């Protein structure tokens, strides 16, 4: 997961 | 500028994020958004004009922020859906299984369902805990945007998810998407804000  | 959920704003003339929700704090106008979009005092611009600055944020741990706006901004109780709008009526939290939509400058208005609550995202900067997970798709730039039910109950603001190499998770099936949002309730109580509704 990554910000967005 | 007219402040509507889902529209683009830039931070310090560099990063782009989306507006979450119009809110007030006493006579101050503001909007809620993601904490990762800016640091305290960063400048927010809408269509190249300065509209306000980051008043507070928490990121990582949580992922929330509010921007205080100048008095010339127009707060509206609405979220963008194409050329149309969804009216904000309150912040009742929906349960797992409920349908929800999200709005943001990169993928527009996308809907799906809530699949889990209390999820931890392990971002490069540190963990963000307590996020709610939906399967509506999203892309880079959508961060900070609104999560709302078609009935108008605001749910939270876009945090992050499993973006693929094309910059979104829209090209993989709903079953494999993890799109995470920060719950709105704790942001309103942490900063004493009231949601603008219509």
């Amino acid at each position: 997961a990554a910000p967005a | 500028a007219n402040i509507v959920g889902g529209i683009e704003y830039s931070i310090n003339n560099a990063s782009l994020c989306s507006v979450g929700f119009s809110v007030t704090r006493g006579a101050t106008k503001g909007f809620v958004t993601a904490g990762h979009c800016g640091t305290v005092n960063a400048t927010a611009r809408i269509g190249g004009a300065v509209v306000g600055t980051f008043a507070a944020r928490v990121f990582p741990g949580n992922d929330r922020a509010w921007v205080s706006l100048t008095s010339a901004q127009t707060l509206l109780p609405r979220v963008a859906n194409g050329s149309s709008f969804v009216t904000v009526r309150g912040s009742t939290e929906a349960a797992v299984g409920a349908a929800v939509c999200r709005s943001g400058r990169t993928t527009g208005y996308q809907c799906g369902t809530i699949t889990a609550k209390n999820v931890t995202a392990n971002y490069a900067e540190g963990a963000v805990r307590g996020l709610t997970q939906g399967n509506a798709c999203m892309g880079r730039g959508d961060s900070g945007g609104s999560w709302i039910t078609s009935a108008g109950q605001a749910q939270g603001v876009m945090s992050g998810g499993n973006v693929q190499s094309n910059g979104n998770n829209c090209g993989i099936p709903a079953s494999q998407r993890s799109s995470l949002f920060e719950r709105l309730q704790p942001i309103l109580s942490q900063y004493g804000l009231s949601l603008v509704t219509g």
